[PDB]
Parts: structure tokens; sequence; C-alpha cells
């Protein structure tokens, strides 16, 4: 995350971190329930074997609220391709259920119609992660969160040198130096409504990070809600 | 206006069924007796920051 502020105690309980064999984070995810994690399909290619850690806010040192979970079933969308980064979504079923507690809780799955007319119509959404604080820097040892405005779909198609599919939406800033970044992929994009946060996106991609005239690109969760439910009932 | 009007006074989901507002809630919540508020059924309902 470039810019923004730290996630203070208990503010981003739905954040999940994918860790490789070296126990280092390479991507994020969103806790959907005790057995399921939502993430980006392109992240599965960033590591041979990985586990899911939850309840962490400072990777620098374990404190007592963290929990590592082994993945049982990896479910990637069969239509994802590295060529376009379309259908950049996947759901993970854990072998053991997550125990909810301080800093460990799920984000709500909204309904399609209401979400599109009411959540994605809001001014902003929240993106979080342990990603880089700058484009060419190192990954953050502290979990960060960033309020990002929803971006006009037309304006974003114009600024992107890559096709913006119906399964993607744009958020962020044109000039301000605040954006998601490398290492934040698969993480949550949630929108707040009356003190309740709903999953509205998955950190997907962006030309560099926080570059002027470029926005952050996220997978449109509302276009996969049926797929998500289906992937969770099996 | 219905749902267009302040989300039909709904806590969460709002639907217009037969020209009338109909509220619903995410999984883990129960629609209150007033048919508008959403009540959590457990200590860690989805969407709530753990601010203890
Ligand atoms: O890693 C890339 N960017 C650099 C790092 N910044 C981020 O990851 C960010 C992630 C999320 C936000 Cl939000 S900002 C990247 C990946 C894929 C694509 N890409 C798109 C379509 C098709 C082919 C393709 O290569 C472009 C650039």
């Amino acid at each position: 995350i470039v810019g923004g502020q730290e996630c203070k105690d208990g503010e981003c309980p739905w954040q999940a971190l994918l860790i490789n064999e070296e126990n280092e984070g390479f991507c994020g995810g969103t806790i959907l329930s005790e057995f399921y994690i939502l993430t980006a399909a392109h992240c599965l290619y960033q590591a041979k074997r990985f586990k899911v850690r939850v309840g962490d806010r400072n990777t620098e040192q374990e404190e007592g609220g963290e929990a590592v979970h082994e993945v049982e079933v990896v479910i990637k969308h069969n239509r994802f391709t590295k060529e376009t980064y379309d259908f950049d979504i996947a759901v993970l079923r854990l072998k053991t259920p997550i125990t909810f507690r301080m800093n460990v809780a799920p984000a709500c799955l909204p309904e399609r119609d209401w979400a599109e007319s009411t959540l994605m119509t809001q001014k902003t959404g929240i993106v979080s992660g342990f990603g880089r604080t700058h484009e060419k820097g190192r990954q953050s040892t502290r979990l960060k969160m960033l309020e990002v405005p929803y971006v006009d779909r037309n304006s974003c198609k114009l600024s992107s040198s890559f096709i913006i599919t119906q399964n993607m939406f744009c958020a962020g800033y044109d000039t301000k130096q605040e954006d998601a970044c490398q290492g934040d992929s698969g993480g949550p994009h949630v929108t707040r409504f009356k003190d309740t946060y709903f999953v509205t996106g998955i950190v997907s991609w962006g030309e560099g990070c926080a570059r002027k005239g470029k926005y952050g690109i996220y997978t449109k969760v509302t276009a996969f809600l049926k797929w998500i439910d289906r992937s969770m009932k099996t | 206006k219905l749902c267009s009007l302040d989300n039909g006074d709904c806590d969460q989901f709002c639907h217009e069924e037969q020209n009338s507002v109909v509220c619903s809630c995410a999984r883990g919540y129960t629609l209150a007796d007033n048919g508008k508020a959403c009540i959590p059924t457990g200590p860690y309902p989805c969407g709530k920051q753990t601010l203890e």
C-alpha cells in the first residue's frame, strides 16, 4: 500500500496473507467465512506451495493472535489468463476452520443488485495489504489500509493501455501518491455501509503503483457472487 | 423512491417487491422485528471491525 494509514488494532480483521515455503507474504486475501478465503487467481502462480495466515498486523514478529492455515482445496476460475488478467479470482478452502477473534473476522458478501446500485455508488472503498509502500521498495512489515475513490469507468478505460473488462473496476487517484502495490494482490477491497464492511473487490493489477494518470485495477466481486457461492458449497 | 430513498431505511440489503421495500441481511444476521435492522447471531459477525 502506497500512502494511507496503518490498520490499527481490530480495523482490518478480514485481511488474510498468503505465505510461501519461506513463510514470507507474497499476496493478500479476504476472509469469507471459517473455511474460505477469497483471493486473486494470478497469485496462485507466485508460489509453489503456500499457507494462509490470519490475524497478523506486524510481520516483524509474532505476538499471539496470528494463525497459519493449510489450504485444502484451491479453486481458480477456469477463465483466467495471464494475457489479459481477466477473471482474476479464486477461492481457497482451508483444511481447518479459522477461529474468529480480535483481528480475525470475515467480511460480508453483498447481493449483486444492491451492491452495484448502493455499494459501488459510494464515494470510496477501502483497500489493504502488506504490499510495498512505494513502487520499487520493499514489502511492508505493517498491515496498511487506504481509502480509495471509485473511478469513472469511462475515464479509466481511457487511461489504461490494457483492456478494462466488465469483470474489473477502477479505484484510486489520478495524481495523488496513494494506491495498492506489489504484494497487495488478492487482498480485500471493501466498501463500508452503516459500519458494516462488504467485500466489493479483489486487488488485481495496476501499471506501476500510484503513477500519475493511472488507477488501481480490481476484480469486480459482484460479477462472481454466484461463482463464489458455488465455489463455497463444495 | 423506496430503496432509492435512504436505502429504504434498511440496515443492509434493500429490495423493491411489488412497489414495497423489503429488507434482508447478509449471512450471519437476522432481520429484526421491525423488518429493517440486522442483528448478528454471533460474536464475530461478518463486516464488523473487532474493536473491543
Ligand atoms: O504487476 C503489475 N503491476 C505492478 C505492481 N502493482 C500492482 O500489482 C498493483 C496491484 C493492484 C493494484 Cl490495485 S496496483 C502488473 C500485473 C499485470 C498487468 N497486466 C494487466 C493486464 C494484462 C497483462 C498484464 O501484464 C500489468 C501490471
